[PDB]
């Protein structure tokens, strides 16, 4: 329909009054901008003159009418916090908006059987009212109508679910920072939308009152500096750190040598002009790197200065330490899709849909006042239409995948007009994809500009145990990843100071003997140091100790390792170095930005104390190297042997499919549990790997062989009755494998596979007795304090309970179901006082 | 805007809108009662005196609408009455079943490996060939113990005994050609050389071009809404005002005896229950005149290839051409007055007797 | 619960996990199943110097975890950091 | 196969006033056999085959009596397999005349074939593996 949208008369005998009349509102009631202009007929050539008193006060009291609908109110404190109204999302809202926008995803249509999900992009519709108003007070002065979008950006805080129908969403905006530049005004604001009191996101939004402004009292900056780190190599670092007053430590007599710290400074600027801050404040918390690679708070940076050019913490930070950057660039760019959007004709439903009812988008006449080349459509618009670009694309259409989004305009875009998006995937942040877009109208100008951190898919971490020792594993990572070097170093470093051997050597050359001298003060150290490490075990409720490394003494001036081929295949040398190369890689992984902040992990054999020191760093490389070494050496005391060194004890991989196409895995238990009780031996299933194809079992490697005969018996032919038909299988294989030489070879059969190298029966119950002593050793190598819980929940299966490691009662009930200890028994009797 | 978009061809919108269902049903229709339009013209006859002439209508589907509609039909002075309700029908519908089960764009991811893997784009219904209906609904069975309750696919159209459709969402779809991918063995492989038994079996699945699921669960909330909507647009059949026998899709009993309403049971004709093709061609005729779209590609050519051998003849009204086989008839044969209009197609038990 | 008291449960328990592993034998069936079927795992990352586990992982998939896949759409990717470096780093080959 | 009844139709449709006898056979005939069912490919490619009226269709392939073979001639044989009735042209009986009075067979010869009971036609695929009712396959030169 037609109505009036601009009414031009005289309002006072020397006052034009053009009330430019917007009928685009939220209550429908027409809102008039009354533009007063003075008419002097003395000044014939320019009679006509803009009335700038309160002009800037008009705009806004019409641009507050339009969005805001409170009580006009313009004087309140611009470093107040904003609390905006609660907002409902509701099926038609969202229905709404993503037909508005452009976004098909399946996620925000409404579905049988699922909840429906909002767009990331609704939180602008749902804080609009807070994020605006930030941009009013008569303390940030400028022209509404000739406000500049700059920039948006949207950031999930980790832990949030993505916006739902049907919650209640609270949105609460600050001015992190406004300054005069030359060129105009800039308003950055910040507004949290939080969810049943926890905080859901962050929208980050930059506006330009493009104009001149001197008004620096009202001006100040909030900036989050980039984190900065100082490895201290001398005490001349220590001493220029207590030679600054800001530099403060909780323990002041902390030993800051050898030590990595890590400052994560704000700054706060209040401006005097456009060059001299009129004060300036630097305030935040220093941390020193654990040996667990985990940052601990020691003291905080407090900076405190009035008149100033600048902030000397962030010089001396920049001039001395290092830049932390968590975006980390792949080596060359991915491009993934370049898109075409078309922007529709009417900014009308996307006005109404997000509340912006910003005149200039919908209005010709507003838009020619503001000398835009027309009825430009909202910048927000293309910022939602490329995110649904990117989480249809980049993401797969996966609304939870797209964590933060930021969006910047640099140009205007017209209404009817074709948008080339071309999308790059060009590095990681904390394992999230950053995907570049950069649109382009249809002149090859770019008209957009930003980036988006799309979460990888579910991602698990295993840990490898049973890995080939070849020689030079992990050597070209060593070579290449910087922190594969620091780990691999670290862990050489203690190997040669704890023990007098080098991992590292060991790796790269792989020597078929390795001796160990005792002389002089670094070697009778380490001649103590073998000496002190003891297998203890438990025998009849008595803590009986074997001493590893027999051949060492006070008087011992040297200790060979004996190895057939090589000291990479022993499993002394083989774990540290599995352990140290799936540690390093992990590492490396993560230098690059590639793990996953919710990713899980398990672990095989040892592989699963690779998994606990790489995703929770429960413990530091030291403490691993120590532990697995310590297994690893335990092997050599854990069966009998006898005096070539070849034991009794071994394992076989048994393969039911081979044997039948109908061997269940429950088949197989039973017989491997009859032929152990029957023939009084020791054999279990240690191993369950694959699904009635691949199994591993442990025992007298001649009670294996009875095994193996067993299953020949019946994969050869075609096999209370059952178990005595079973059991006089059973006595064959019995009484045909016994009468060999105790350290006999297990033949290779149809179906089993003995493995080369092991010789004790680990992951079984004759390791039960040195449980206790192992458990004691563990404690002592693993701190307390360095146990996450956020890292360990969720994410850790073990593998004696192969569930997400979760502390609660149903779960510490479930490892009594597996293997009693008192301990656990303690935990679930007095659960209630833990609880409390 | 369809006399806009006639006008201008230039100005018209895209394939996948004209495609989704609140355009292709009633245009549909529209298309069909534009056949039926140049049919009785042509020939002289009024609606009502083609439909006397006619010994019985159906329709796959959505054309059943128009067969009821064609039945209803008296005269010309009626005939828009008629056109009025089976376009509004179609328009209810089609919107309601949209809105029910709006389209939404899948994962590129998934539309590359459909491409990739020699398939069309993911849609709502999967029509499958060469398959036999135990085989087919034992795939769908594995894909819906392993889908939940809300994304079960259940099989829609029975077509013919080795031809099927699966209605369902395009997810659901996409992986139940991934599972019949995993069972079936490549086009271009000779198995001369191997027995019969231990051939793998080979079959051919192909996206309908079609924007909603019909005949699912998915449109079953539209049907209380269309049921709810047609009364107040004052849209009704009468089994007495229908004057020829119109065969339902499920069942192929007769709509003027169904004690139920017969909108009602077209509506859930369309959106929920299935299309057993061959239950409903038991009737015995020695023409079919297909009205329908595709001409080819449309219903005339898979009702010729279902009753292949029975002696009855299909005509295609919906284009004008010429087949070589000469085993379906064309626009022409119906217009045709010399002997080469009457065209008895080979019955094979009395033929070669 | 305390956050302290929370980290000494967590501490105990995974000492004791850890002391009891070598005791008793390891569910990696039991394990494969958790990180498949419960958490629709779409890409598997294997640590290691040969792809043991990531053979290990495929082989349970094509054994058992085929028609679910695809009924759900789940594109199973398995990586082994010797191999399939290039996949996990992100760094395809142009 | 399908593709030797494509030749032969296409023979027929190059010479549609000669006569053209196609003499099916399905792998379960004596002597040299094909691997192709008896049935399917006739279902598949009858249409065809009577498209052009010079074809005859001669069914052979395990037969020996009127008992079986009426069906193929009044073509109800189809019915059971969800099509309409397929009536044939002929019948050719190779194995059912092999121990005739005229036939050159020796007498103990005679013999063992009548001493072969045969198979139905559903298990006939089980000779590549093992002999079922006294016959089994071989490969030739
Ligand atoms: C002993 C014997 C010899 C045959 N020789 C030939 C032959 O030389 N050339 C040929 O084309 N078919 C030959 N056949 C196949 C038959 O001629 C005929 O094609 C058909 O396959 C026989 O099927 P039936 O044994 O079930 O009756 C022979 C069959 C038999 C039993």
């Amino acid at each position: 329909e037609l109505k009036p949208t601009v009414i031009l008369k005289l309002l006072k005998e020397n006052i034009i009054q053009m009330e430019m009349i917007e009928n685009r509102t939220m209550d429908g009631k027409p809102v008039s901008l009354p533009l007063l202009y003075n008419f002097n007929p003395d000044n014939g050539f320019a009679p006509i003159s803009e009335v700038m008193e309160d002009r800037n006060q008009r705009i806004k009291e019409m641009y507050w009418k339009l969005w805001i609908d409170e009580p006009f109110n313009l004087d309140f404190d611009p470093r107040d916090v904003i609390k905006g109204k609660d907002f409902e999302i509701t099926a038609k809202e969202v229905y709404d908006f993503t037909h508005a926008v452009g976004n098909n995803c399946e996620d925000f249509v409404s579905r049988p059987d699922r909840t429906m999900l909002a767009p990331m992009d609704f939180a602008i519709v749902v804080g609009w009212r807070a994020i605006i108003k930030a941009i009013f007070p008569n303390t940030v002065d400028g022209d509404l109508l000739k406000l500049v979008h700059l920039s948006n950006g949207y950031k999930m805080i980790p832990g949030a679910k993505p916006l739902q129908v049907g919650d209640v969403v609270s949105t609460t905006a600050v001015i992190e920072s406004v300054v005069n530049q030359p060129t105009g005004k800039i308003v950055d604001v910040v507004g949290t939308l939080s969810r049943n009191g926890k905080p859901v996101m962050e929208v980050t939004s930059s506006f330009f009152y493009r104009g001149n402004y001197t008004d620096f009292e009202n001006t100040f900056q909030k900036t989050v500096e980039p984190v900065y780190q100082m490895h201290i190599k001398t005490s001349k670092d220590i001493a220029v750190l207590r030679s600054k007053e800001w530099f403060q430590l909780d323990d002041e007599d902390f030993d800051l040598l050898n030590k990595t710290l890590t400052f994560e400074t704000e700054t706060e600027v209040t401006f005097k002009n456009a060059n001299i801050f009129s004060s300036v404040k630097c305030f935040g918390p220093i941390k020193v790197e654990l040996p667990t690679k985990e940052t601990v708070e020691i003291g905080i940076v407090d900076y405190e200065a009035g008149a100033s050019h600048g902030n000397p913490v962030v010089d001396f930070l920049k001039r001395n330490g290092s830049t932390l950057e968590q975006k980390v660039n792949l080596e060359n760019p991915i491009p993934i899709a370049v898109l075409d959007s078309y922007t529709p004709s009417t900014n009308e439903p996307y006005a109404r849909v997000s509340g912006d009812l910003n005149p200039i988008h919908v209005s010709r006449h507003f838009a020619s006042y503001a000398n835009l080349p027309g009825t430009i459509t909202h910048g927000m618009f293309s910022s939602a239409s490329v995110r649904a670009l990117i989480e249809n694309w980049a993401a797969d259409s996966v609304s939870s995948r797209v964590r933060g989004y930021t969006c910047q305009f640099v140009d205007m875009v017209l209404p009817n007009t074709a948008l080339k998006t071309s999308i790059q995937h060009v590095g990681m942040i904390n394992g999230r994809k950053l995907i570049k877009f950069e649109t382009r109208n249809e002149d090859d100008v770019v008209v957009l500009t930003g980036e988006a951190e799309i979460e990888q898919p579910v991602t698990t971490f295993v840990f490898t145990g049973q890995g080939s020792q070849e020689q030079g594993m992990g050597m070209d990572l060593y070579k290449t990843s910087k922190a594969a070097q620091d780990v691999w170093n670290r862990a050489d470093n203690h190997f040669k100071d704890t023990y007098g051997f080098s991992i590292l050597d060991i790796v790269i050359n792989n020597p078929v003997n390795l001796t160990i001298h005792f002389g002089g003060e670094k070697g009778k150290r380490i001649r103590e140091n073998y000496s002190a490490m003891i297998f203890e075990t438990i025998v009849d409720g008595k803590l009986k100790t074997e001493k590893i490394f027999k051949e060492i003494n006070e008087h011992s001036t040297s200790y060979t390792f004996r190895s057939e081929k090589g000291l990479l295949s022993a499993t002394q040398f083989t774990q540290p170095a599995l352990t140290l190369m799936e540690k390093a890689a992990f590492e490396d992984l993560k230098s690059k930005g590639l793990i996953p902040a919710d990713a899980t992990f398990a672990g095989h054999s040892l592989g699963e104390y690779a998994a606990l020191a790489s995703l929770a760093d429960v413990m530091s490389i030291e403490s691993l190297v120590e532990v697995v070494f310590y297994r690893g050496m335990t092997m050599q005391v854990a069966v009998p042997r006898d005096e070539l060194g070849r034991s009794n004890y071994g394992m076989i991989a048994i393969n039911p499919g081979r044997v039948a196409a109908s061997f269940s895995q429950e088949a197989l238990q039973y017989v491997v549990e009859r032929v152990g009780k029957r023939t009084g031996w020791l054999v279990e299933i240690v191993n369950y790997n694959v699904e009635n194809q691949q199994y591993v079992a442990a025992g007298d490697l001649r009670a294996l062989d009875t095994v193996t005969n067993v299953l020949n018996f019946i994969k050869l032919q075609k096999i209370e009755e059952v178990e005595g038909h079973l059991f006089e299988i059973i006595d064959e294989a019995s009484k045909k494998s016994a009468v060999k030489p105790r350290p006999l070879k297990l033949e290779r059969g149809f179906a089993c596979i003995p493995l080369v190298g092991i010789s004790v029966p680990f992951h079984s119950t004759y390791l039960m007795n040195g449980v206790k002593p192992f458990k004691s050793f563990l404690k002592k190598n693993i701190i307390k304090e360095n146990v996450k819980v956020a890292r360990l929940a969720g994410k850790y299966i073990p593998n004696l309970t192969a569930k997400p490691f979760q502390v609660t009662k149903e779960y510490f009930q479930d490892v009594y179901d597996l293997t009693g200890s008192e301990p656990i028994k303690e935990i679930i009797d007095n659960w209630e006082k833990y609880e409390q | 805007n369809i006399l806009e978009w006639l006008e201008n061809p230039s100005n018209t919108p895209d394939k996948d809108y004209l495609l989704s269902i609140p355009i292709s049903c009633p245009l549909i229709g529209v298309i069909q009662l534009a056949h039926y339009v140049v049919t009785a013209k042509l020939l002289g006859f009024t609606p009502g005196e083609l439909r006397s002439y006619l010994k019985g209508a159906t329709g796959h589907s959505q054309g059943l609408v128009t067969a009821v509609a064609i039945a209803e039909t008296d005269s010309w002075e009626s005939f828009f009455v008629s056109v009025r309700k089976a376009i509004t029908v179609l328009f209810f519908i089609g919107v309601r079943c949209y809105e029910a089960y709006p389209n939404t764009s899948l994962p590129p991811s998934i539309l590359e490996d459909s491409l990739e893997n020699n398939e069309g784009v993911p849609s709502p219904m999967l029509s499958i060939s060469n398959l036999t209906q135990e085989q087919v609904q034992d795939y769908v069975n594995k894909t819906n113990s392993h889908l939940p309750a809300g994304k079960q696919v259940e099989i829609s159209l029975v077509n013919g005994a080795k031809n099927l459709v699966v209605s369902g969402p395009p997810q659901s779809l996409y992986g139940l050609n991934l599972t019949l991918r995993k069972a079936k063995a490549p086009s271009g492989l000779d198995q001369s050389r191997i027995p019969f038994s231990e051939r793998k079996l080979k079959f051919s699945n192909r996206f309908l071009p079609v924007a909603s699921p019909f005949h699912s669960h998915l449109l079953v909330p539209a049907s209380d809404l269309i049921n709810k909507d047609l009364v107040k647009n004052n849209v009704s059949f009468n089994a007495k005002d229908i004057q020829i026998p119109v065969y339902d899709t499920f069942d192929g009993s007769d709509l003027r005896v169904l004690s139920g309403s017969i909108s009602e049971r077209i509506v859930d004709c369309i959106i929920r229950l299935p299309v057993k093709w061959e239950t409903t061609t038991q009737f015995k005729a020695t023409h079919i005149l297909d009205f329908g779209p595709g001409g080819a590609s449309g219903l005339g050519v898979l009702t010729h290839r279902n009753k292949d051998g029975t002696g009855v003849r299909v005509i295609v009204a919906g284009t004008l051409d010429i087949n070589p086989d000469d085993d379906y008839g064309f626009k022409q044969e119906i217009f045709d007055v010399t002997s080469n209009g009457l065209k008895k197609n080979p019955n094979w038990l009395e033929e070669y007797h | 619960m305390k956050p302290e008291v929370e980290q000494e449960l967590a501490h105990i328990l995974l000492t004791e996990l850890l002391a009891y592993q070598f005791a008793s034998p390891v569910r990696w069936i039991e394990t494969q199943d958790v990180f498949l079927k419960d958490f629709n795992t779409e890409r598997v990352v294997e640590i290691g110097p040969s792809p043991t586990l990531a053979g290990m992982a495929q082989r349970t998939l094509k054994n058992k975890y085929e028609s679910y896949d695809a009924a759900l759409s789940l594109h199973r990717e398995i990586l082994c950091y010797s191999k399939d470096a290039k996949e996990i780093y992100y760094t395809p080959d142009p | 196969s399908i593709d030797a009844i494509s030749q032969v139709i296409n023979i027929a449709k190059a010479h549609p006033n000669f006569p053209i006898a196609l003499q099916w056979t399905g792998g379960r005939g004596g002597g040299h056999h094909s691997f192709e069912d008896a049935h399917t490919p006739m279902l598949q490619m009858y249409s065809k085959i009577r498209r052009h009226p010079n074809i005859m269709l001669i069914f052979g392939s395990g037969f020996g009596s009127a008992d079986d073979t009426y069906p193929y001639l009044t073509g109800e044989w189809s019915t059971k397999f969800d099509y309409p009735p397929m009536p044939f042209d002929g019948f050719l009986f190779g194995s059912r005349v092999m121990i005739a009075k005229e036939v050159k067979t020796s007498p103990d010869a005679k013999k063992c074939i009548a001493a072969c009971t045969g198979v139905p036609d559903d298990k006939w695929e089980q000779t590549y593996k093992k002999p079922t009712g006294g016959i089994v396959t071989v490969r030739s030169e």
